[PDB]
């Protein structure tokens, strides 16, 4: 229950539960399979 | 207390062999290698060679045929053996524990005189 | 079949081939795109001078001479004198651009050495004086020649200690930014595709550098015996999805 | 009027409590969020990125050689490097894993350790990367190193081994601060055969060591870090 | 091999002066150089390792510098303990050859 | 119920997951099950505390200033006499929140300010005074206070909060950045000029706060210390950065001091040591 009319007044949203690390750990153009040779 | 005490015969007739030993205290030879450096009186330091921490050896390029370094890991003794001595081998010989592959902890050194 | 080492990038009338590539980095897995209407605030119809600016511009080659600390370029500043892209950068109030940055350093199988080719968004440089001293405009805007990190500190200039990334961080932690290595054993080529990264949809291109490109030797250049103790590094940058808005007179910058 | 009772902790300012508060700016319409790449939702995303370890922290100054692990040619059976695995200390204190680890008290899960060979393409080396789980000492001769978790790494067309450090702590988390009960053990690399260099090449070649987290990595009990400090407040 | 040319042969100086000894190598050492102090009739003592880093128990008067093939050992405000013969040694694979030696004398 | 480790047995295969190329700039998600024989374990863990709204979303002290309740008769400017004090709001003067925020290039959050005021009478007071503090939020372009009791403190359009000393204030402020995020780092200038400031931008400008004791004065002096605490909320963060290693020297600049201490700990032994 929000006691104020502003969205800035509300408490924290919580865990986003996205957890998508591939934009930082695999930013490569060609998909490299785990187990494959990296550069054939 | 890292110590490398040299010991030699110190009076060798020429065209004979050296049996110069370094008894090792404070560390194990399986973990650290030992370098050998001589210094003839008046002149400068000459790197004789190094036995590495697992028995691989490297030598001075001018003295690969004469010198041979071996060790006993259990007895903590490193041996320097120079064959077919000349009179220019009169020098105080040193040992060093290796330290980032640099030589330090230099022993007191035993002077060897090769004369007849 | 097809190798992951043999790549071709054609942009405009420019082509780059490489036969010793690694897999190209697309920064934060995002391809460069034009500004959509839902993000735009500037009401001008943008000019998209596609094949005339979105093409590879080769910068001056750097010689990597075994005591080299590194090199830093600023985008869009490194391309401010590059053809029609350089002209549209000064005649327009606004501009956004992604980049394909391509770095070249070939060697023999006998050479060794490793370059860190990294792209840093908003690489705010530190002064060498500390305190509250700023870096002057002409030092964060060197153009084609970039910043040579092995050169000495100059009054008004940035700090050039490569271990602290010119900003007070550490060299090892640059790998959180989109990067590649040119390890001479493996590749002669780093290819990084950068999108437009900013808190604003479109921005002034002359007063602001969106990304910096640092090419940093991590493992030093060891040449074989009797070889030339120097390898040329060439950086070739192509703008991508380049918009320009707010056309006016040619802006005069400090130089 | 509702009869209320006031509890303990009333009027306290718990800095970590997450309540609603009145807005100083009613009807304020903030700037539209445009799409910016690289949005971070969770710090476990970005500690899966590998960053360089300064394994060669044997100098009296921060330099690039601190990240370079030297290999030597005529070496059988020897040790390349060794370290303990206190990831909030030592060689790991300055890495991106270790910097974010120091914002938390407890860590669990597996580490991802990478070595990158950077010598010439006509050089060859076989190395053995050992993880010693705790209880034993740091290994001394490669014979007690390979009794633990190890990877033998032939160096060829792919310059990177990725050794995981698997999790060994029935005490389900460890401390990020160095604690003897929650020591993670030891990491060491040894010459499996040796480094062979091609002709007309001399000297040392270098390894680059990377650390990151596996996706089973856990962090909890958020705390202040020992990295940054301050004497006086900063000014403009 | 790598020949270390250490220069000069002798440097006579009084206590409190700035003295620089120089080693020029025939190949790139990549900063794998050691400086040694040897007094009269004593064992050599490691002063500077890695061409810039002072060893354990070395006074801060000594300062190694240089990179590539040229390396310098500078002493700020010489003391009486700082006299003797100084030696380079590189450590780039092998052989670990020495320089010629700089002897510090008293005016 | 997320699987932390799968059961893996002996493998003898051409698929080698633990050999790769770091040259590609990618980190391969190599599991423990890729190089040892594992058992099945479960996470029992969601990663809720390493969430960036949990990470940046607790209250940090961002500013400590002092104001004095004091007889103002015969005082020139009232700001050097600490009768009022203005603070340009920034999250980079105190370094513990600064290092957390500067893990990211761009950050967007609604703010949540907690202002604690504490008093002290260092000499010759018969009583502790019941004092009220005005914290007036002063946006750029508002008339700044020059007196402790001038017309600017009427605050017809500026947000003010009245609160007792010893008590605390609390109010949220929305994201007031002009751009879609705050710039933690700004590689640039306000304009193309040879002498303009580098990195100091209005892209992380959050407003200003002006503080005064609203009480007139007593016989004794009262030293009121104000402690603004900031909690970020509805946090969005972009472009994770290399963490700060060196001490900071100023607000808004990445400068580090000359002749600083080495941040990497030197090892006692060689690279082989433990």
């Amino acid at each position: 229950i929000n006691y104020y009319k502003d969205a800035a007044s509300t408490s924290s949203a919580g865990q986003s539960l996205s957890m998508d690390p591939s934009k930082f750990t695999e930013p490569v153009k060609d998909l490299m399979l785990k187990g494959a040779p990296a550069l054939n | 207390a890292v110590q490398l005490a040299e010991s030699g015969p110190a009076l060798v007739a020429p065209s004979q062999a050296l049996s110069i030993t370094c008894t090792v205290a404070g560390f194990s030879l399986t973990a650290y290698g030992v370098a050998w450096v001589r210094q003839p009186p008046g002149a400068g330091l000459e790197w004789l060679g190094a036995i590495w921490a697992a028995g691989a050896t490297d030598y001075n390029a001018a003295l690969k045929s004469r010198a041979s370094i071996a060790k006993d890991n259990s007895k903590s003794q490193v041996f320097l053996a120079m064959a077919s001595l000349a009179t220019a081998d009169t020098a105080a010989y040193y040992c060093a524990r290796e330290w980032d592959a640099y030589g330090d902890y230099w022993g007191q050194g035993t002077t060897v005189t090769v004369s007849a | 079949g097809y190798s992951d080492r043999v790549q071709q990038i054609t942009l405009g009338n420019s082509t780059i081939t490489t036969q010793e590539a690694a897999n190209a980095v697309v920064c934060y897995a995002e391809w460069p795109e034009y500004l959509p209407d839902v993000d735009a605030s500037d009401v001008n119809k943008t000019s998209k001078p596609d094949t005339s600016v979105c093409r590879f511009y080769t910068l001056d080659s750097k010689t990597w001479t075994t005591g080299s600390k590194g090199w830093c370029w600023k985008l869009p500043d490194a391309l401010k004198d590059m053809g029609v892209f350089g002209q549209n950068m000064f005649f327009h109030s606004l501009g956004r651009s992604g980049y394909t940055v391509h770095v070249q350093c070939n060697a023999t199988k006998f050479h060794s050495g490793c370059l860190l080719v990294v792209v840093i968004p908003e690489h705010q440089l530190a002064s060498h004086e500390g305190g509250n001293v700023s870096v002057k405009y002409t030092f964060t805007h060197p153009g084609e020649r970039g910043i040579d990190l092995s050169s000495a500190n100059e009054v008004g200039g940035p700090v050039k200690d490569v271990i602290y990334n010119m900003n007070g961080t550490l060299l090892g932690n640059l790998l959180i930014f989109p990067h590649q290595f040119i390890n001479l054993r493996t590749n002669n080529t780093a290819t990084i595709v950068i999108p437009y990264i900013n808190s604003v949809p479109i921005d002034s291109m002359t007063r602001h550098n969106n990304v910096s490109l640092m090419v940093i030797p991590i493992a030093p250049l060891t040449v074989p015996t009797g070889a030339t103790p120097s390898l040329p590094i060439t950086v070739t940058i192509a703008p991508m999805c380049t918009e320009f808005s707010g056309i006016r007179s040619k802006s005069i910058v400090p130089q | 009027g509702l009869p209320t009772t006031t509890l303990p902790g009333s009027g306290q300012f718990l800095t970590t409590d997450d309540r609603q508060s009145p807005s100083a700016l009613p009807n304020y319409e903030p700037t539209p969020r445009i799409h910016i790449p690289g949005k971070v939702h969770n710090l476990l995303e970005i500690i899966q990125v590998d960053t360089l370890i300064p394994m060669n922290n044997t100098h009296t100054k921060d330099e690039v050689n601190s990240y370079l692990i030297p290999l030597n040619a005529n070496r059988q059976n020897e040790q390349v490097f060794g370290t303990n695995l206190f990831i909030g200390d030592g060689v790991f204190k300055t890495t991106l894993l270790g910097e974010i680890v120091q914002y938390y008290t407890h860590w669990s899960g597996s580490l991802r350790f990478s070595l990158m060979y950077t010598g010439p393409a006509l050089s060859s080396a076989k190395l053995i990367l050992a993880y010693t789980p705790p209880g034993a000492r740091g290994p001394q001769d490669r014979r007690e190193a390979m009794l633990g978790t190890h990877v033998v790494w032939d160096i060829g067309l792919q310059s990177t081994i990725v050794m995981t450090i698997p999790w060994t702590s029935g005490v389900q988390f460890r401390y990020t601060d160095p604690d003897t009960y929650t020591s993670a053990g030891f990491l060491s690399c040894w010459y499996q055969t040796s480094l062979i260099l091609p002709p007309e090449t001399t000297g040392q070649v270098y390894l680059l060591s990377f650390i990151s987290a596996c996706p089973d990595f856990k962090l909890r009990l958020m705390k202040d870090t020992q990295t940054i400090s301050q004497t006086v407040a900063l000014t403009e | 091999d790598i020949v270390l040319t250490q220069s000069p042969a002798a440097l006579s100086a009084a206590a409190g002066a700035t003295v620089a000894a120089t080693c020029r190598a025939s190949g790139n050492i990549h900063n794998a150089l050691a400086w040694y102090q040897q007094k009269a009739g004593k064992s050599p003592q490691l002063l500077v390792y890695a061409a810039a880093a002072l060893a354990a128990g070395v006074p801060s008067r000594f300062s190694g510098s240089g990179s590539g093939t040229a390396y310098a050992l500078a002493i700020n405000s010489l003391a009486a303990d700082d006299f003797g013969a100084y030696y380079c040694q590189h450590f780039w694979s092998t052989p670990y050859t020495f320089g010629g030696g700089t002897k510090l004398e008293i005016k | 119920q997320t699987v932390a480790s799968i059961s893996s047995g002996p493998k003898h295969t051409q698929k080698v997951p633990i050999l790769t190329a770091n040259e590609t700039g990618a980190t391969m998600p190599v599991l423990p099950s890729d190089s040892i024989e594992t058992r099945t374990t479960y996470m029992h863990f969601n990663g809720s505390e390493t969430d960036v709204e949990c990470f940046l979303g607790r209250a940090a002290c961002v500013h400590v200033t002092e104001i004095q309740n004091k007889d103002a008769t015969g005082i020139d400017n009232h700001r050097e006499a600490k009768l009022f004090n203005d603070w340009k709001i920034n999250l980079s003067s105190l370094v513990q929140l600064r290092k957390k925020l500067e893990l990211f290039t761009y950050v967007r959050f609604d703010s949540e300010y907690t202002i604690l005021a504490t008093a002290s009478q260092p000499d010759s007071a018969n009583y502790s005074s019941n004092l009220v503090v005005q914290a007036m939020y002063v946006p750029p372009g508002a008339p700044n206070p020059k007196e402790w009791d001038d017309y600017t403190w009427q605050s017809a359009s500026n947000p003010s909060v009245f609160f007792k000393v010893g008590d605390t204030s609390r109010f949220s402020v929305p994201y007031v950045g002009l751009a879609s995020a705050y710039n933690c780092f700004y590689d640039g200038y306000s304009h193309d000029d040879a002498e303009t400031q580098y990195g100091i931008t209005v892209l992380n400008h959050m407003g200003s706060m002006a503080f005064r004791i609203v009480n007139e004065h007593d016989e004794h002096k009262t030293l009121v210390k104000i402690r603004v605490y900031h909690r970020a909320k509805h946090v969005e963060a972009w472009i994770p950065r290399a963490p700060r290693a060196l001490p900071y020297t100023s607000i808004g600049r990445t400068n580090y001091p000359k002749n600083t201490e080495p941040v990497i700990k030197k090892r006692k032994g060689d690279i082989k040591s433990y």
